[PDB]
C-alpha cells in the first residue's frame, strides 16, 4: 500500500487549493478514506472522511462549508478542495486509510499573505575527514530538498531542519562529511530544490 | 460526544517496559482504538489496533515488543525492551459514526541512555555571500543527547545577541539530536573582529568553535 499526497503550496488568505492523494496497492473503493492535518508544533487533527465510493462525507466543524472531499474510484485518487482558506488552516495534510491502517507522507499547506521567495545558495568550505556543505538562505515557504551529487552521495549527509528567521524567511544548511584526501579531486555538488518558487540550484562546493 | 485524553508525557528506562494510557470519554465504552507513532520531523506510522476486548492486531513491520490491552474506559499500549528509537510521540485514535477522534498525544522519553556530547561545526561567511554584501555564520550542532542545548555567540570575547537565530532541537534518525544557529552580520562587522565564536552548552558543559576573517 502507498498513499502519496500532492498539491500543497502557498495560498493567500481567502484563496483556494486542491490536494490530491494517489492510492495504490488495495481496492480503493472498498475503504473509507480520511484527511488529517497537523499544524506546526501541535497534534493530529481530523479534517474529513469519505465512504468507499463516496456517498457519505463527514467534516470537522473547523472546516465545514469551506472544504469539500471527493474521490475517483477508477483513478484511485482522494481529493480535498479548499476554498476560503484561513491562516489557521496552515498545516501538513495527510491522507490516511483507517479500517491495517495506512498514512501518506504529508503535503504542506501554507496560508499566508507573505510572498514566495526562492533561496540564495552559498557553498560552505571545507577547511581524516572534512565537513563541507551548502547554506540555503532566505526562502519562503517550506519545504526545500537537498541532495548531493544528484543522489550518488548519501553517506555522511546531514540536512538540518530549517530556522524560521524574524524576517519571516527560512534558512537551512546541509553538511556532508567526506575524506579529507578526496578534497582536491572529487567534485561535490549540492542539488537544492525549492519547488514553491521553481528554484533549482546546483552548487559546486570547492576547497579554499 | 466522544473525547480521547492522554497524559502529555511519559518515561521509562532503556531496556525496561512502559505502558501508555488512552482514556475514552463516557458513552463509547465499546470502540476500537488505534495507536500511531510519530518520530521527530516524520509523518505518523500506524502501530496496532486495540478493541474493548484486550485483543490487538498490529501493523506491518511492528516488532513483537509492542502490544495492546484495555481496562474499563482505558486503552493501553505497552512497549517492552525499550530502545532509543522509541523516544517519540504516541497518539490514540478511534472512529465513531463517520467521525474520527484523536487523543492529544503522549511524548515518551527513554531514560538511562548515555549522555552524548554535541558535535559542533562552524562555518564562516562564504566568499560568494560577502561579494553579495552579506555575511552569515553557520553553527551546526549534532549527535547530542539529551535533546536540549543553549547556544551563545561571541564577537571576540563579548556576547552577541542581535542577529542570532537558533532552531529547536530535533531528533535525528540515529536517535540523538540536532540543532543549528545562524549569526547574521554585515561584512564590515565580520572583518572588524579578530574572531567570532559559537558556544554550545549541553548538560552543564560548554564547547566552542571559532572562526576568523
Amino acid at each position: 500500500v502507498q498513499l502519496l499526497e500532492s498539491g500543497g503550496g502557498l495560498v493567500q488568505p481567502g484563496g483556494s487549493l486542491r490536494l490530491s492523494c494517489a492510492a495504490s496497492g488495495f481496492t480503493f473503493s472498498t475503504y473509507a478514506m480520511s484527511w488529517v492535518r497537523q499544524a506546526p508544533g501541535k497534534g493530529l487533527e481530523w479534517v474529513s472522511g469519505i465512504s468507499g465510493s463516496g456517498g457519505s462525507t463527514y467534516y470537522a466543524d473547523s472546516v465545514k462549508g469551506r472544504f469539500t472531499t471527493s474521490r475517483d474510484n477508477s483513478k484511485n485518487t482522494l481529493y480535498l478542495q479548499m476554498n476560503s482558506l484561513r491562516a489557521e488552516d496552515t498545516a501538513v495534510y495527510y491522507c490516511a486509510k483507517f479500517s491495517r491502517d495506512y498514512w501518506g507522507q504529508g503535503t504542506l499547506v501554507t496560508v499566508s499573505s507573505a510572498s514566495t521567495k526562492g533561496p540564495s545558495v552559498f557553498p560552505l568550505a571545507p577547511s581524516g575527514t572534512a565537513a563541507l556543505g551548502c547554506l540555503v538562505k532566505d526562502y519562503f515557504p517550506e519545504p526545500v530538498t537537498v541532495s548531493w551529487n544528484s543522489g550518488a552521495l548519501t553517506s555522511g549527509v546531514h540536512t538540518f531542519p530549517a530556522v524560521l528567521q524574524s524576517s519571516g524567511l527560512y534558512s537551512l544548511s546541509s553538511v556532508v562529511t567526506v575524506p579529507s584526501s578526496s578534497l582536491g579531486t572529487q567534485t561535490y555538488i549540492c542539488n537544492v530544490n525549492h519547488k514553491p518558487s521553481n528554484t533549482k540550484v546546483d552548487k559546486k562546493v570547492e576547497p579554499k | 460526544q466522544l473525547v480521547l485524553t492522554q497524559s502529555p508525557s511519559a518515561s521509562a528506562s532503556l531496556g525496561a517496559s512502559v505502558r501508555l494510557t488512552c482514556t475514552l470519554s463516557s458513552g463509547h465504552s465499546s470502540y476500537v482504538i488505534a495507536w500511531h507513532q510519530q518520530q521527530s520531523e516524520k509523518g505518523p506510522r500506524y502501530l496496532m489496533k486495540v478493541n474493548s476486548d484486550g485483543s490487538h492486531s498490529k501493523g506491518d513491520g511492528i516488532p513483537d515488543r509492542f502490544s495492546g490491552s484495555s481496562s474499563g474506559a482505558e486503552r493501553y499500549l505497552t512497549i517492552s525492551s525499550l530502545q532509543s528509537e522509541d523516544e517519540a510521540d504516541y497518539y490514540c485514535q478511534t472512529w465513531g459514526a463517520g467521525i474520527l477522534v484523536f487523543g492529544g498525544g503522549t511524548k515518551l522519553t527513554v531514560l538511562s541512555q548515555p549522555k552524548a556530547a554535541p558535535s559542533v561545526t562552524l562555518f564562516p561567511p562564504s566568499s560568494e555571500e560577502l561579494q553579495a554584501n552579506k555575511a552569515t555564520l553557520v553553527c551546526l550542532i549534532s549527535d547530542f543527547y539529551p535533546g536540549a542545548v543553549t547556544v551563545a555567540w561571541k564577537a571576540d570575547s563579548s556576547p552577541v545577541k542581535a542577529g542570532v537565530e537558533t532552531t529547536t532541537p530535533s531528533k535525528q534518525s540515529n536517535n540523538k539530536y540536532a540543532a543549528s544557529s545562524y549569526l547574521s552580520l554585515t561584512p564590515e562587522q565580520w572583518k572588524s573582529h579578530r574572531s567570532y565564536s559559537c558556544q554550545v552548552t549541553h548538560e552543564g558543559s560548554t564547547v566552542e568553535k571559532t572562526v576568523a576573517p
